[PDB]
């Protein structure tokens, strides 16, 4: 019971993916999740209650 | 289920607390009576006021299976690749989880217990110490074997014995991985049984114990190369790992120390530990005493 | 007493004695010396980690003419142990009155920081200690033992479950023929 | 049976082999303080747990010939945990209580215990023309004792139990919230107290809302008995506590 | 002819489970069952005829 | 405007007539621990505003050269009123904080205070191979400050402001929650910090949640101004407060 997933694109702008079958019974045996691309920068660049729209003062 | 099976799902979880408020009534669930022989089922919220808590935790590393299916050494022994003795020409002992600690207690918390076995043998040899130490020996090649109880038994490292027409054998050689086979349950029983209060004989006399209900045979363990010009020696240790297991009737743990392979026999030992009183509780949180 | 029948008995007596505390000990069910050879314990040796309430049954063997109540108190850690009933009943706790019920059971509820605590305890997982106080002394008839015994029982309650398999510190050998 | 009982408050629980029934004050539970019954307008704070729970007190002995004792109430508390803490933190307090009175013996002892809540129990001084002091009035816990005959000293209570320092017959006390602990059938007492009061609140150090008062009316008796020791205690739990007015803490 | 089940859970609040394929005749060649998870304390903490309500005095 | 602000929490309201913004934790209000992540099992203590609430730490003088303070966390708050006293009777506690600085100046002075909240800021010694003591750490309100040189001594921090008593660049601390106050556009700084840690409770007297640091980035400045005096004040308010493992009250 295997997964086929996309592969990261190399040298050129169907062949381009791999298959991949789990032997291990946890899932600590596992491979790396270098897949997963995510992203908020918000938490840290904008952590202010009221929302701050700049192209606006900002004060005033 | 099929307890043969390597596969078979459901979480081991243990119980949420329920939420308990105060109350004031005829209910006296902290009130037993331990006579009855009877283990009270109070739980927290039977004696105090507790929050609900969603608990997750599992009990799945305290299955009888997870707890007894690890590899552990039940035995070893020496041979040697040359020597005057013959006998120490190879080795052999008699299969029982009697001769090591660790394994035995852990298998004697049940009365009786059924199961396969996964055996793994861990095989070692150095050169002897002596003046002349240069030679250029080739790989030792060893064979493990095994005698049912009723089988011819080898009488040097060269008997006819080691046909292993019909025994079964394993040849192995140094440097590669560690042999490993499954054995069955074996018994003549319907369980392997860890404890016997009774006799060989009818007459309540013979042999008293375990040993009555083993034989399981023997096994046998020579190098096959056999010679090397100056003296080596070999280890041969065997693991047992129980798997697709069955227990019944636990009994308290061994306390006492073992002394013997073949009987149950212990000297008195202490209850536990002592303290100074019935009331003493040391002192922690103090600016350091 | 580590090779007697008293090591399991706890001593309680008619006459004014409420300053006298009657027991105390710590909840190390792995580690201490009143836990680490029970039941409980013993299986606690096999691993290094724990979780879960504790069931303390307190059963009176005294004769059925004896009278009483006992203060049964568990102090979660971060003190030291209550050096008095007024301190002591300031924590969680149970007024146990001997009757026909011979039984009594003190449930220490699992209260902890963490999920889980080493069954080699150390003070980071500390879980407190329990102690006992005469509520209201003993009062017996003429014609009866003045003294008697109490005997303390200790379980898992159904929260409870262990992990991280190790070896027990508790058997060992020299030599082989083991 | 109805003699078995269990009472369960925050993280305490009591029990009983032997009970009679449990008195509820004047058939009235504590309840918190209602909108339409409230003048002090800031936010309560209501501790629940932490404050509402069993306190035991220290223990007395009930000796052949001792008189009685009495308690004063929300004083004698005023040490006791977070109960206490919010006393001395607030101007303001309201509780309920349960209170649970211990006593066993042996079906070869016999005595017999009058246990009463009184509200608003303004006691006597033993100088007809003098004053009491707030010592001759209560102890905190410990307990004050009461005495078999007429007592002199300035700030004592007049407490000769005849008149349970209050100037009437004590065998009345019984239009009082109480049970009665007869050692050949009972081993406890349990009395539930509402909040009683002319006004909605009160300050918990400068008011005795009640005083609680065990007194012996069929002294204890035994044989050979080899049980002389006969110990009675107290263990009560607020109620509904609910605090206002807060600011520094009070001078002890 | 192959089975698939879940995998233990680990360092997490589809991927999560592993396939297995017996390739010997006899049972015994098995791994083990460490997913079996059942339980009956009763045998154990309550071999009582007479059921023990335990709410109620136990006696009496 | 928006400059203008109010915010009330308990029988406290603090108010700004020159607020930049608010800052929110990492984006995330304090909240009350939930089931599905809670261990310890006995009922909660919320005393609400009792506890939550605002309190005025001892203020602090800002001169032409003061290079910065700090504040240990839930420490400091150890001795102000209920707050302080849940934290001495329980094992465990949790809350979030409304930290709110102040300090006003004129439109003629100028200067510039980083104001930040780090999460876990572990010390370093002055004596590298020593190590620190807790009162090296922190001294409860009153506030420890930063250095302009390498210090010494055993147990002291090696609080040279530069390397923030961390061994980082202290120009680097605005990845943790911050506001800036410049004198010449704001007079206060407001952030709200959630619980961090990486287990649900703790106990609040071994484990430093977090530190609060003022360090002048641009020095306070100013002429014949009539007005050298120039003031900090740091005033914080627990938010969702829950204490577990109620016991007697901890050693001194």
């Amino acid at each position: 019971g295997a997964q086929v997933s996309t592969q990261k694109t190399g040298a050129h702008e169907s062949i381009i993916h791999y298959t991949n079958i789990n032997y291990y019974k946890d899932a600590a045996s596992n491979s790396a999740n270098r897949q997963d691309f995510t992203q908020d920068p918000g938490k840290f660049t904008e952590p202010v209650k009221d929302i701050m729209v700049k192209s606006l003062p900002a004060l005033n | 289920g099929d307890v043969v099976e390597a596969v078979e799902n459901a979480v081991a979880r243990v119980a949420d607390t329920i939420g308990s408020g105060p109350s004031n009534s005829q209910a006296v669930p902290a009130l037993t009576a331990v006579e009855t022989g009877h283990t009270s089922q109070v739980t927290p919220s039977d004696t105090v006021q507790t929050r609900h808590v969603k608990n997750y935790h599992s009990r799945s590393e305290s299955s009888i299976e997870n707890f007894l299916s690890r590899s552990a050494c039940v035995y070893m022994g020496e041979y040697h690749t040359t020597n005057s003795d013959q006998t120490k020409l190879f080795a052999s002992w008699t299969i029982s989880a009697r001769r090591m600690v660790q394994m035995r207690r852990k298998l004697e918390i049940f009365t009786y217990v059924r199961f396969d076995v996964e055996v793994t043998f861990v095989i070692t040899s150095k050169q002897d110490q002596g003046t002349q130490l240069g030679q250029d020996m080739p790989p030792l090649t060893h064979q493990i074997m095994y005698i049912p109880p009723g089988g011819p038994i080898p009488k040097s490292v060269t008997d006819y014995t080691w046909q292993t027409s019909t025994n079964p054998s394993i040849f192995w050689t140094e440097g590669n991985a560690p042999p490993r086979m499954s054995i069955p349950f074996i018994s003549i029983g319907n369980a392997y049984s860890n404890f016997y209060d009774g006799w060989s004989h009818f007459s309540q006399n013979g042999v008293y114990g375990y040993n009555t209900l083993n034989h399981m045979g023997q096994i046998y363990v020579r190098h096959v190369n056999g010679s090397s010009p100056l003296p080596m020696t070999s280890t041969v240790r065997m693991y047992f790992k129980p798997k697709h297991v069955k227990a019944w009737v636990p009994r308290p743990p061994r306390l006492c120390q073992y002394k013997n392979a073949s009987t149950v026999n212990f000297s008195p030992t202490d209850i536990t530990d002592k303290r100074n009183s019935i009331t003493y509780i040391p002192d922690t949180v103090k600016p350091d005493v | 007493n580590l090779e007697t029948m008293d090591i399991y008995r706890i001593p309680v007596q008619s006459g004014n004695h409420q300053s006298s505390q009657v027991f105390g000990f710590q909840v190390q069910p792995g580690l201490d010396g009143v836990f680490k050879h029970t039941l409980l314990g013993e299986i606690l040796n096999y691993y290094a980690h724990w979780s879960g309430s504790i069931k303390l049954t307190f059963v009176f063997c005294g004769s059925a003419m004896a009278t009483g109540k006992f203060l049964l108190a568990y102090a979660p850690p971060g003190a030291n142990a209550p050096k008095s009933r007024k301190d002591a009943m300031l924590g969680t706790h149970i007024i146990w009155d001997v009757g026909l019920q011979s039984s009594c059971v003190l449930c220490i509820p699992w209260i902890s920081q963490t999920h889980y605590r080493l069954v080699q305890q150390d003070e980071y997982t500390s879980a407190g200690n329990v102690t006992c106080w005469y509520q209201t002394g003993i009062v017996v008839p003429a014609g009866t033992p003045t003294s008697c015994s109490i005997m303390c029982f200790v379980s898992a309650c159904n929260d409870f479950s262990v992990r991280l398999l190790k070896d027990t510190p508790f058997i060992q050998q020299a030599a082989l023929l083991q | 049976s109805d003699r078995v009982r269990s009472i369960t408050l925050g993280n305490s629980t009591i029990t009983t082999q032997e009970s009679a029934n449990v008195v509820v004050g004047y058939g009235r539970w504590p309840e918190y303080l209602r909108d339409d019954e409230a003048t002090a307008e800031d936010q309560p704070t209501q501790p629940d747990v932490a404050t509402c729970r069993f306190y035991t007190l220290e223990s007395v002995t009930w000796e052949k010939d001792s008189p009685g004792w009495w308690w004063k109430f929300p004083d004698a508390l005023k040490d006791m945990g977070l109960f206490g803490q919010n006393m001395y933190y607030h101007y303001l307090g309201r509780a309920g209580y349960t209170i649970h009175v211990q006593c066993n013996a042996s079906k070869f002892h016999q005595g017999c215990l009058l246990v009463v809540c009184v509200p608003e129990a303004e006691m006597g001084c033993s100088t007809v023309d003098g004053t009491v002091n707030e010592h001759g009035l209560s102890e905190g816990e410990t307990a004050k004792k009461f005495s078999a005959t007429g007592t002199n000293g300035t700030n004592t209570v007049q407490s000769i139990v005849t008149n349970a320092g209050m100037g009437v017959g004590v065998g009345n006390l019984t239009i009082f919230p109480h049970q009665w602990i007869n050692l050949r059938t009972n081993n406890c007492a349990t009395i539930v107290m509402p909040y009683i009061n002319n006004v909605p609140m009160d300050n918990m150090f400068r008011h005795h809302n009640f005083t609680l008062m065990i007194i012996p009316f069929v002294p204890l008796n035994y044989s050979s008995d080899f049980s002389t020791y006969v110990p009675i205690t107290v263990t009560v739990a607020p109620m509904c506590a609910e605090y206002n007015g807060l600011r520094l803490s009070t001078a002890l």
